[PDB]
């Protein structure tokens, strides 16, 4: 049975740093954990898979190589993303009373 | 869909039937057999002894060599007499 | 009046039929297959222009050389005349000389 | 009549190689021909000039129209504009004025008007590429 | 147990291998079963869309053989006699009823015989085009690495639903190492589909990669492509066609 | 890279987005419209517009330039002149430094071609490789090289650096075989016996001063001493060199490849060498 399609929208959690450092302790601990180099494939996979499973948002293959440090992972997971349609975006962009937008799609 | 199987070279030697009229003549001579032996080893099924010239062919080659490629001694003698004449 | 008064019947093209879907496959047969087969060997067509290109005169010369003996009588006569005319045109006419 | 033997070493010797061999390690550089391996670790610069498959600096003379002389630094990776700035700084004292150049960002190449192949090769060797 | 792949071929010291998620088709949610390191010179090269265009047009054209032909005034039937004398008739001068001017006459400059458009780009250029296509897919997030193409079932519905769930494109090009060993499940699944096309590794091409929105590769196919495309770099200039024996070329 | 990030941002690359590199596709000019129509750039009447102007080289009836000049034998026998590709000592040192030519083994035309240091075209009357004095001052490799021609200075440099140089003749067939052995082995023919130099070239290859492969070995030490005295270096005693055997190895005058003998058949498919045993064949191939 195919699971229902997942929404691509993702709002970063408020306790993002705490969750990330907990996962870092689980995977790898030392001071300045933000600079822990993700050069080991095993540890990189463990951390990224745990984060993806927890947050419902995974690092795309394009950015996977540039996620070189825990700081980079934190930046990627704190930048938000939205999946609303263009119609929804235009309608929610505070249209003035004299502007009407409709789709025949 | 699924792609058709990738094109591949016909494995092993290819031996056209001599009886067929459409087979090119260059595929029937000993040169073709030698090339097939070189390419496919013993799998060619051609007797290696055929590769070397038959005695008549060897006689023809020896005659041609005697006719056109003089020995080192003959070349040196011709050069010596030419130099003597020039001097 | 050389314009039709009705829309032509709609032309539906199946962009995902087998031919279009698998088009281009094995074009890299050489580089991706130890160069056992040259990509030109994937060309199906007239025997005299498989993996070969040239102008009209060269094409006619190649056709006569390769399949001339198997051509029909009038077709071969036409090919000979075309080769003659193309020779004359290419070797005796043109802006540049 | 026939006699098969295994002396195929003398044929393996004749067999040519398809892959360019890695240059052998020399105790002293530069080599008698002048070649020098790229510096390891790579220099920490905004750009990188990858060596050719022959392990030579990708700096080439070019000529067009019989009078336009140019030099091309071809295999450039990174900040081609930083490379252009460095080349201009290096060549202006030699030429007397800032050299005219084209930065082909798409191809990752730098073209400079005038022949400077030897000077640019030496300069890149000093930089360590 | 993560499936971790490292780059077998040497990587340039100034470049770090790009990375990708190794997935599996055995389950809908199996979107991360490992991590693969992909050679930078194959999957992180310059985006040369000009080379992409060159290779795509080559692929479209070199096979082309246009079978369009027209009869010239010499080949049109008849037209030997002069229609009428030069002078005295009061009509235009003509030498045959089959000249291009006449109705039913020959074609002055029409298509002539089966014409070939065959031309070969350098094999280095074609390999670089393949590399650029792979880099474009990876950068645009259309490339998906798999451990294997084995499916739980041969039902095309399962494959379509899995692609929709994973948000793949309307068109998927799945690639396997060799034709003979392709799993029966995926063979059955893709034989009945039109936008999901299964090809062997040797069949990868820029035109099909561009036509299909997403490109699915297996780890053996990744290694195969890396080796084949990197060899073109650091190969000598040929002494003779590579089909012939070489000291180190399979 | 920034380009890859821009790709990530940009729409998908498909067959509806491809465009040739600007400047690669010149527009096609065809004779339609005001500017390119009417006379279509062909001029006005005369032969040029009719497309019937006289052949190239025709001067309107005046005796052409290319015919009023007397015939001179500039190119007589050009297709019969022997050609030798130059191999400067600079090029040889470059190859040795890059490892494309291994100096620990005897260097010959096959090794040079395999290392891609030289390109021989027997069909274009190339008769082999000639050593060239260029780069002699900076040449330092000790090598046993066999070539077809060699300059006095090149020989001097090779011998000063402790190496050995011999000039070996190759008739066009043997030259082609040695340059491209693998195609010859695929031809399936038995290895032929190398032919002797033509009468004109016999003295060159029988002269010790050229290190000819047919010259008397007893005369080599005197020639080496003469070159050493002329060029002011001490003749190194190679007999004491650890690689003396390799330096001394020279193929037989009738032998194309070092180990393989004429008449042998190289079966590359199963890695074998068939050697004929018939007495007549052996006599012919030893002749
Ligand atoms: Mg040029
Ligand atoms: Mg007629
Ligand atoms: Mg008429
Ligand atoms: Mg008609
Ligand atoms: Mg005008
Ligand atoms: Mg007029
Ligand atoms: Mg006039
Ligand atoms: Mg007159």
């Amino acid at each position: 049975v195919c699971p229902p399609l997942r929404s691509r929208a993702y709002t970063p959690p408020e306790d993002l740093q705490s969750r990330l450092e907990s996962y870092v302790k689980e995977v790898f601990l030392p001071s300045n954990w933000q600079d822990i180099s993700l050069e080991d494939s095993r540890l990189k996979f463990n951390l990224l898979a745990h984060l993806a499973d927890d947050l419902g948002h995974v690092v795309p293959n394009s950015r996977l190589h540039q996620m070189c440090r825990v700081r980079d992972v934190l930046d990627f997971y704190n930048v938000p993303i939205q999946d609303r349609s263009k119609f929804d975006e235009l309608s929610a962009s505070n249209l003035p009373p004299n502007l009407k937008i409709t789709w025949s799609y | 869909y699924r792609a058709r199987p990738p094109p591949r070279r016909r494995p092993g030697p290819r031996w056209p039937d001599p009886e067929d009229l459409l087979t090119p003549r260059w595929q029937l001579g000993p040169r073709y057999a030698a090339k097939q032996f070189a390419r496919y080893g013993a799998a060619s099924g051609v007797v290696p002894g055929s590769l070397w010239p038959s005695p008549e062919q060897l006689r023809e080659l020896e005659a041609e060599e005697r006719e056109w490629y003089p020995s080192l001694a003959t070349m040196q003698e011709s050069l010596r007499v030419k130099q003597l004449a020039e001097e | 009046i050389g314009i039709r008064l009705t829309l032509p019947p709609p032309k539906v093209v199946d962009r995902w039929n087998e031919k279009r879907a698998m088009f281009g496959v094995y074009d890299n047969i050489g580089i991706l297959g130890n160069f056992e087969k040259h990509p030109k060997e994937l060309i199906r067509g007239p025997i005299w222009l498989r993996g070969w290109k040239g102008n009209e005169l060269q094409r006619c010369i190649r056709k006569r050389k390769m399949v001339g003996s198997r051509m029909f009588a009038d077709d071969l006569h036409n090919l000979n005349k075309r080769i003659r005319y193309l020779y004359k045109h290419f070797n005796r006419h043109g802006k540049f000389r | 009549f026939v006699e098969s033997v295994d002396e195929y070493q003398f044929v393996e010797r004749l067999l040519p190689a398809t892959r360019i061999p890695d240059p052998p390690k020399h105790e002293h550089y530069p080599t008698p021909s002048g070649w020098q391996p790229p510096r390891d670790p790579p220099p920490n610069l905004p750009y990188f000039v990858r060596r050719s498959r022959m392990h030579n600096i990708p700096v080439y003379k070019d000529i067009t129209h019989g009078n336009r002389q140019m030099t091309v630094i071809r295999k450039v990776e990174g900040d081609i504009w930083a490379l252009q700035k460095d080349v201009e700084d290096f060549l202006s004292p030699l030429l007397g004025k800032t050299p005219v150049t084209q930065v082909n960002e798409v191809t990752g190449t730098l073209r400079i008007k005038g022949y400077f192949d030897q000077e640019l090769k030496a300069w890149l060797l000093e930089k360590g590429f | 147990e993560p499936v971790l792949r490292k780059v077998e071929l040497p990587v340039p010291t100034h470049r770090r291998p790009v990375q990708a998620w190794v997935e599996s088709l055995r389950g809908f949610e199996q979107e991360r079963v490992g991590l693969a390191d992909l050679h930078p010179d194959v999957f992180a090269t310059a985006p040369r869309l000009d080379i992409l265009h060159q290779v795509a047009m080559w692929q479209k054209n070199f096979k082309r053989i246009s079978y369009a032909k027209t009869k010239t005034r010499a080949e049109v039937r008849g037209g030997g006699r002069k229609p009428w004398p030069q002078k005295g008739t009061g009509r235009a001068r003509h030498g045959s009823i089959r000249s291009p001017l006449w109705r039913g006459g020959g074609v002055a400059h029409g298509p002539r015989g089966p014409t070939s458009y065959y031309y070969m780009l350098p094999m280095k250029v074609r390999a670089l085009g393949l590399k650029v296509a792979l880099t474009v897919k990876l950068a645009q997030d259309d490339l998906h690495i798999m451990d294997s193409l084995e499916l739980p079932t041969g039902d095309p519905q399962y494959l379509t639903e899995l692609a929709h769930y994973r948000r793949w494109g309307d068109s998927v090009l799945l690639v396997d190492l060799t034709h003979e060993e392709m799993p029966q499940s995926i063979v059955e699944a893709t034989s009945r589909l039109k936008t999901f096309n299964l090809i062997p590794a040797v069949g990868l091409n820029v035109h099909s990669m561009l036509k299909h929105q997403t490109l699915v590769l297996t780890l053996p196919t990744v290694a195969f492509l890396e080796d084949k495309l990197l060899w073109q770099d650091s190969r000598y200039r040929p002494l003779y066609p590579f089909s012939l024996p070489y000291s180190d070329f399979p | 890279a920034r380009a890859l990030d821009l790709l990530r941002g940009l729409p998908r690359v498909s067959l509806a987005n491809l465009k040739p590199n600007p400047g690669s596709k010149k527009p096609e000019r065809r004779p339609r419209g005001r500017r390119r129509g009417r006379k279509c750039g062909r001029g006005h009447k005369g032969e040029r517009q009719r497309g019937t102007r006289p052949r190239l080289g025709f001067e309107g009836g005046q005796t052409p330039f290319y015919i009023r000049i007397p015939k001179y034998g500039f190119n007589e026998g050009h297709s019969f002149r022997r050609q030798y590709k130059p191999l400067s000592l600079n090029r040889l040192q470059y190859l040795i430094d890059l490892g494309r030519v291994d100096p620990s083994q005897p260097i010959d035309l096959t090794q040079l071609v395999n290392g891609r240091g030289v390109t021989i075209q027997p069909l274009k009357r190339d008769y082999g490789v000639q050593l060239v004095e260029e780069g002699a001052d900076t040449f330092t490799a000790k090598v046993n090289i066999e070539v077809q021609l060699a300059s006095e200075l090149a020989i001097a440099a090779i011998e000063k650096n402790g190496g050995v140089v011999t000039t070996a003749f190759y008739d066009p067939r043997s030259l082609d075989i040695v340059c491209k052995p693998v195609p010859f082995f695929l031809r399936g023919q038995p290895i032929p016996k190398r032919m002797l130099p033509p009468e004109e070239l016999v003295p060159y290859y029988t002269d010790a001063k050229n290190r000819g492969y047919l010259a008397d070995p007893a005369k080599f030490p005197e020639a080496r001493l003469e070159l050493a005295r002329k060029y002011g270096y001490i003749l190194p005693d190679i007999t004491k060199d650890e690689l003396f055997k390799m330096l001394c190895t020279r193929k037989d005058p009738r032998q194309i490849f070092f180990g393989l003998a004429p008449g042998w058949v190289v079966n590359m498919a199963d890695k074998k060498i068939l050697k004929p045993t018939d007495e007549n064949l052996l006599k012919y191939y030893t002749s």
